[PDB]
């Protein structure tokens, strides 16, 4: 029973601009078992309307999932996706990077 | 042009928390169009494209009892691979299974797909021939035998050259304006100084469909592969798709590294430089 | 969707 450690990609649908409307995206992937928990935090927080695409794997058989809500990025504001595996000691925590 | 439907069944046990879950995924290329979560308040086949939407009950009430045929499938699947692997009804495990079928340019079945792990790895495939089977493992040996003494390639085989393909034009012709309509990528260059004498080249390539894509780095025309870096794939959130690649470069060489871009949406590869 | 049932 193999027990891959999921990728997690924290990124916008399009090139952030502070002040202007934009997609926040979280895709998790290549992790097994399915059973797994993401969230969008704000600031240390989570994350109201979050909806997640529905579950579907890859040619390996890699489980891939795609959580997104709607965000207007700023010089401030910090985002970041929180992932809680059972291939993960502790749940963890990617920052958004405009630059990523 | 050559179009692909698919379809993705995930099942998973879950010992004292009752049946096991099933969720099934529909696919045309790389849009998803339909979805089967046993666990929604109303297990029915439901639409993710409008292209699909318009459907009659017959679809969705067909689809559902064919969705829910496939489900108890897996469970007593599921029992089975219990037995073959002599494991407990308390533990918890998983079955994955994709088949769809390959529409060519012409209209004829070009290629064939129905393969199935089990707890993450390898069960059973369908060969190209489509008349073959391969098993990974002893147990899967049994499945195997079983589906040769059914003669159960030849009716899948059946299903392939019928329902698979019409179902599958109809989709391509309900859906011609997203669905054979490829998008090129938005393309471009960024830079991000990682030290006074180091610096990061990031190739973006956004909003691109199909998914199919090449990103590349060169050093002078060459290619780089030390000290580069390529992202998986990802979905934009709005059927789209997007990918970038890194690499590191010396301080003051910026310009001699050039991103060349592949997309079935792109007239000529592209080949990008950094312009600030 | 596939008609034909496939018995590990």
């Amino acid at each position: 029973m193999i027990q891959r450690t999921p990728k997690i990609q924290v990124y916008s649908r399009h090139p952030a601009e502070n002040g202007k409307s934009n997609f926040l995206n979280c895709y998790v992937s290549g992790f097994h078992p399915s059973d797994i928990e993401v969230d969008l935090l704000k600031n240390g927080e989570r994350i109201e309307k979050v909806e997640h695409s529905d579950l579907s794997f890859s040619k390996d058989w890699s489980f891939y999932l795609l959580y997104y809500t709607e965000f207007t990025p700023t010089e401030k504001d910090e985002y970041a996706c929180r992932v809680n595996h059972v291939t993960l000691s502790q749940p963890k925590i990617v920052k958004w990077d405009r630059d990523m | 042009g050559s179009h692909s439907m698919k379809y993705f069944y995930t099942s998973v046990s879950r010992p004292g928390r009752g049946e096991p879950r099933f969720i099934s995924v529909g696919y045309v290329d790389d849009t998803q169009f339909v979805r089967f979560d046993s666990d929604a308040e109303s297990p029915r086949e439901e639409p993710r494209a409008p292209w699909v939407e318009q459907e009659g009950p017959e679809y969705w009430e067909e689809a559902t009892r064919r969705a829910k045929e496939a489900a108890q499938t897996h469970r007593e699947n599921l029992r089975t691979a219990l037995r073959y692997y002599n494991q407990s009804e308390a533990g918890s495990h998983t079955i994955q299974k994709m088949y769809g079928c390959d529409l060519g340019p012409d209209g004829r079945l070009l290629r064939g797909y129905h393969q199935s792990a089990y707890d993450g790895k390898d069960y059973i495939a369908l060969n190209g021939d489509l008349r073959s089977w391969t098993a990974a493992d002893m147990a899967a040996q049994n499945t195997q035998r079983k589906w040769e003494g059914n003669r159960y390639a030849e009716r899948f085989r059946a299903y392939l050259e019928g329902e698979c393909l019409e179902w599958l034009r109809r989709y391509l012709e309900n859906g011609k304006e997203t669905l054979q309509r490829a998008d090129p990528p938005k393309t471009h260059v960024t830079h991000h100084p990682v030290s006074d004498h180091e610096a990061t080249l990031r190739c973006w390539a956004l909003g691109f469909y199909p998914a199919e894509i090449t990103l590349t780095w060169q050093r002078d025309g060459e290619e780089q592969t030390q000290d580069t870096e390529f992202v998986e794939t990802r979905p934009g959130g709005d059927g789209t798709f997007q990918k970038w690649g890194a690499v590191v470069v010396p301080s003051g060489e910026e310009q001699r590294y050039t991103c060349h871009v592949q997309h079935e949406g792109l007239p000529e590869p592209l080949t990008l430089r950094w312009e600030p | 969707h596939l008609e034909v049932q496939g018995y590990w």
